[PDB]
């Protein structure tokens, strides 16, 4: 494996370093580097394909080597290299190819292909070099074993959920109480409805709460915190929880009173916010809890008295709400998120190539469905699938 | 203290190198596979036309070959046959390392 | 065989010996025995798999020695070692399971695949050594013809039977007499159901006996008796012997009154205990036969006294009941117990590459079906699966 | 760490070899290795304790080696050497304890305490032997990522969990319909009940289900499947869902009709079993899905047929149950089983010397708490802590 | 003693380590220790047996030596070897059995036999050696004076014990409260019962409570409690305290309330768990009791209500329940347990020699009255007794 | 400060360039470069912590140097390294950590730490590189 790393900054510090005209001298650590790679390769055969819409193509060795002792590069040196090189890109795609596809169970997070199985051999590790790929920085640490961990813009954590609780109800869905939200990628909206506007309730407020459990602890969070669901603040037609009828929501937004955001690791609280909106920092947390609650309002002009009657029917609909946005954080298993294109190189290699749906990945690599359950073998595998494509994307793209 | 069979060459390919496929201790296994290389590097064109086979930067000052040529040396000192051997033959050996 | 037993203690008591640190020393009468085998092999061709799901990998050899001598064993020495074992270690897994699915009634207790009857071949032979596996231990004895012997915890004895026998019956099932027990594993409950409770029986006492013919002798068996059937303690409704309606059964329980249990040996009581419950030893028996009686109560204060009426409707089944549990014991065969692996290891090797049910052994190497009809060939090739499973487990778990 | 382990195989291989008589040939390799330890150490200084109620001890080392000069051992020289290795043991002991208690989350897995930050030093590696003690064999393998793997009898798979779910209910709860159970280390007990006795149920057969979801996946495991739910067969005076009354369950037992049990892995059926009694294999699962049925009887004796009538009250609640029991299986990752004691060394310990609470164990190492929520680093530590108390158990039990 | 082990790994260590094939140096360092036993024996005179219809055979020698020369085993090598060592084997089980029969009584801990008396003599010490045999390593820890220590899965603690205690009772036993249990082997099970339900009892609860006292101190023990005591779930016909007479219980189950147990030590609590049910450790007691309550349901259905009227009679007679399993445990003193062999080997030997009952074990080395009358005379000589049943073992099983 | 740039980047391109099995000339500009470096601090004691839940960790220094000889790095140098690193690293963490927390008004733009005050000191500046971060 990381054999396969070098193959590439070996050629997009290669492909890269390598123009008509460079003086010589920084180049002359890259060159050795390179010719040593040739040599334990010329030789050796190997097998590419062999499933779905997969080529099959076959590859073979014997390239000479590069001059030493010149200072300025002609032309003509140029081309008897890119010509060279031009077999390696169109090879390693197709390795990576290869092995993006495979998966296996009780050991789908080692080498599958015929292509790689080869490659991890030992006469081959004569190449490793210049781990600087963000990525393979991250599979070594795992391989020896540590505080791994990777960097995400707006990360893709939350399966995708949107549905309600009726904590009170009644077949004509005329005074209601309970939750809805959206939990979805790095972002939760929730909001409490009660259609009494606490009229019966102790203290005339009323509480809600909304919890959701995160698949993998994020670390070093940097989440936007606002009151209010826009989702969720306007009149909608909703289907019964039993799917038999539907009800009517009509929601008027009141601030959430007594706000109060955990962020729990194991069940113990590590951060915890008190009506904070705007920035706010979650170091380590694998729980987010939002406690708010809806609050009558004791003094009210005519025109909002009028909203809320002591008696039904209940036409406009107490709301309060909230919304979070995980900006960045840090995890130590790789996810999807609004930046990397990983997880869509690997779906896109797939889908191109009519692969095969196989035993650990869900069908089409769908994210809620992988996210949602996301066993110790779906993430060696998305681990090894992503460091492939990380690897891939450093010459294609 | 390796392949106690000495060898046996008909006429395949590489007799020199071979070894390197069947030899446990890599400075042993870097030298064979470098030395059955080297190729003299057939590929210069300098200065306005000049098919000049080139070598290694390497080689060149780089030099270190020699110094892995030496610490692979730096590690052959065992047994096998009668000692007036052993004694003879390492101690040359050093006098190639200092 | 002997040879594949080998393979391994070299591996283990290798890849656990040799690690950085560690002086030569400790491993001289060591490494020396490991290369001995390297020269055996290099040069000689081999084949595996050819069967449902069992790929077919060719090896082909060609390796150097350990000459490296250095007082202490450098990180160095490893590596280029781990690489070389790595290549036996995923070896051997191809060679076990090849073997461990063909089978052969014209005898199997011999090596089958073109892998192993090329291995019993003499110019191999060279290598043997420490015989201390349990297993292989007991194998070598056996293909000497001798007594053999091995260990277990909850052995599994008993094919699996759940059924009743009833001594007096009529077709409304309102005034039955028999027994109904349960076999299974290392376990018997049996009970003993009298619905009259004796009224009519001579000195109001009414027999019952259950006999269980084991497949296998065991000796050393470390056994617990207890009295009661929990098992056939509560009200069940059960099909009928001819399967044509459904009887009740509403047990009251009365302690059994004159246990006696027989441990025999073809046919001569080689212990027998009258009424002891805790544990008790059984030293040498293929049979046991408990013996039991319900006792009317000469004495019954009103509420037992309403139970039992003289005549009919008989609303409360008096029952006696046994409990036993061999927790170990030893048998000259091998067999399934509560905590060896091989059973699981050779059932779930067959079930993983899709092996197709041959001529020894019943269709899910099902446990009831073959200890119910264990012959000398379904024996003979679960010793030579067994113990190949157990050679494996040493390296492969 | 894996210099921890050779500190102790070194002692028992010693106080075990070294007595009395023996002829100095079967010990030369091994007295050896031995000195090699003394030397590496005598100068250094360590610290063990300093936490709750362990005494805080120093150690200094200053002694002499072997006596190769003579034959056959004499009692003299024994006596000389028990003295110096009575303050190894003495030491190890307080070595292992220190370690067993301190946690981390970040970094959990690695070492901790000031006595063996010290010892994975370079400069100690020069020990290391004999690794064929089961836990080390795995930590190993571990640190290189492979197909570990572990052995266990009756393991501890299933949190603790007795409970019920009423599918039809009233307040009278006088006709209802569910299953309860009993999920607890190794074994599940369901029965479903249906106090109608299917009488308006299509085809007159109420379908039940239960469902266990692994916290890990458990691989070549033997089974013990077996009809009827012994803990749910008898007469129950239950609280109801929401705790406000009680309610009575009186079963009458018939046989689960259309058994089928499912070992599934990722959502996918590895194994199944229709109707199959007594020793069954699974060989790799995550999830246990039982499903059985209650048949009305088509035919009934009076007896059987008063039981059930038409219409309420219903008062003999038909019921059908299975058990199944996990008597051995292999686990990647360790767990607590019947015969280890692992789990009681490294609780007993903390226990013996009040040791604090900390951020990644639950209070007093709850085996329930810790496998309901087994995460990574309670695994990693776990493992290091379990690894260290099988090291601790060669010298001291 | 400790003579006696090495006789046998030594040829376990042989008929294991010298098999057709291998080289010399597989076994240089064990040829060695071999020879230089022969030398010691060739020359003395032995007898064995003369008790009960045990044989009485003489034992002379003069055995040549084995070549230290072939660098591989050749055939003709072994069987020249096997012939000389199955007249040792056949030896040493004619010699364990011998002085696995004599008991003493003071001082009755040492040897007996005509045949090991001659044993310990200090000509013959010349022969110890790998002593990593779980037994012998514990066999001279305590000689000299230490902490010795063994490993038992579901260990034999509890002598059978199945009675009941009544707290209330009359002639008619129409109001009965109490309790009745079971302690056998590493279970207890335990019910408290009251037919009035607690209607006058203060707080409308009974307390229960069921104090089991060790024989000897467990350490480091994995523990099973579960609610209920299915083996008292059932209805009985109990015979009365006195004898007289027989009872009915017909038991309805509530879950016990206020569960607590202890596990205690001299008096003094070490653990203490208060309604926990699942897996808990008791790291070292020879006490533990249990404490439990039947709280009278302070809401009813009508089904439940119907059950426990205001008056009598009382028909269904609440109970409550617990279930604790010893599942695995270290005792400093030898005892039965579900795995290990010892017991029965010795008791199995006695009996298939008639041997006559002696002055230290109860008649058929029975373990109820064994454990109930530990005495320090009857564990010094089963000590004795199980370390040569294990010596034994490594041979002939 | 500038100084605590270079010890990362330093392990950075060090952890990274340095695998099991690579060449010499892929790191001469660097094996040298870390070197300099181990020279500098040896002799020279350590300490940081002090402050709530800061563990104060005491650090020492005497280590070897790296073997200029090899061409192709076998896996016995890679070891005999990265036990080497993981001391610096464990290290560091416990410096920056130190440094970044204590604020200051006055004079805040600048160092602060017992552990830092002392690393802008001259005798270190030996040591800056590539500081393309
Ligand atoms: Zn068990």
């Amino acid at each position: 494996m990381d054999v396969l790393y070098s193959l590439s900054k070996t050629l997009k510090d290669a492909r890269d370093k390598i123009v008509e005209g460079t003086l010589y001298s920084n180049v002359s650590d890259l060159i050795q580097q390179f010719n040593q790679m040739i040599i334990t390769m010329n030789g050796n055969e190997f097998q590419t394909g062999g499933i779905g819409n997969l080529p099959i193509r076959n590859w073979n060795f014997d390239f000479g080597l590069l001059g030493t002792t010149l200072l300025n590069l002609d032309a003509n040196y140029v081309e008897t290299a890119r010509n060279t090189i031009d077999y390696f890109v169109d090879f390693v795609d197709n390795v990576c190819m290869d092995e993006m596809v495979r998966e296996s169970q009780r050991n789908g997070i080692a080498p599958q292909s015929d292509s790689l199985r080869k490659l991890s051999g030992l006469k081959f590790k004569r190449i490793n070099f210049d781990n600087s790929s963000e990525y393979i920085e991250n599979w070594n640490l795992q391989n020896r074993r540590q505080r791994t961990g990777f960097t995400f813009h707006k990360p893709n954590i939350f399966p995708y959920s949107a549905s309600f609780t009726l904590n009170r109800s009644q077949p004509a869905h005329d005074n209601l109480m309970g939750t809805m939200w959206l939990n979805a990628g790095s972002e939760i909206q929730v909001a409490g409805f009660d259609y009494s506007c606490a009229i019966n309730a102790p203290a005339n407020t009323q509480q809600f709460e909304h919890i959701v459990q995160l698949r993998r602890v994020l670390t070093t969070a940097t989440i936007t915190l606002l009151p209010d669901a826009e989702r969720f603040s306007f009149p909608r037609v909703i289907n019964s929880a039993d799917g038999a009828t539907t009800w009517y929501f009509n929601p008027v937004i009141l601030r959430p009173n007594n706000v109060e955001v955990e962020f729990l690791l194991n069940g113990q609280i590590i951060n915890t916010y008190q009506a904070r909106f705007g920035t706010i920092i979650a170091r380590n947390f694998d729980t987010i809890r939002l406690s708010f609650q809806l609050m009558r309002p004791p003094n009210m002009t005519p025109a909002v008295a009028a909203l809320f009657p002591n008696a039904q029917p209940f036409e406009h609909h107490a709301t309060v709400g909230l919304t979070l946005r995980i900006e960045s954080a840090v995890c130590e298993s790789v996810l999807a998120d609004a930046s990397e294109t990983m997880l869509a190189n690997v779906t896109s290699v797939r889908q191109e190539y009519a692969i095969p749906v196989g035993p650990v990945f869900p069908p089409g690599m769908n994210w809620t469905d992988l996210i949602t359950n996301y066993s110790p073998s779906r993430e060696d595998n998305l681990q090894r699938v992503f460091t492939v494509a990380s690897i891939r994307s450093m010459l294609v793209k | 203290g390796m392949q106690r069979m000495h060898y046996r060459n008909g006429d395949p390919q590489t007799p020199f190198q071979i070894a390197e496929q069947q030899i446990q201790n890599f400075q042993v296994a870097n030298w064979l596979h470098f030395v059955n290389n080297n190729q003299f590097r057939q590929v210069v064109i300098d200065g306005v036309l000049n098919q000049v086979l080139n070598d290694n930067i390497r080689n060149g000052h780089v030099i270190n070959q020699l110094m892995e040529a030496l610490m692979q040396l730096s590690r052959q000192q065992f047994p096998t046959m009668p000692v007036d051997y052993k004694r003879s033959i390492q101690r040359g050996i050093l006098l190639l390392s200092n």
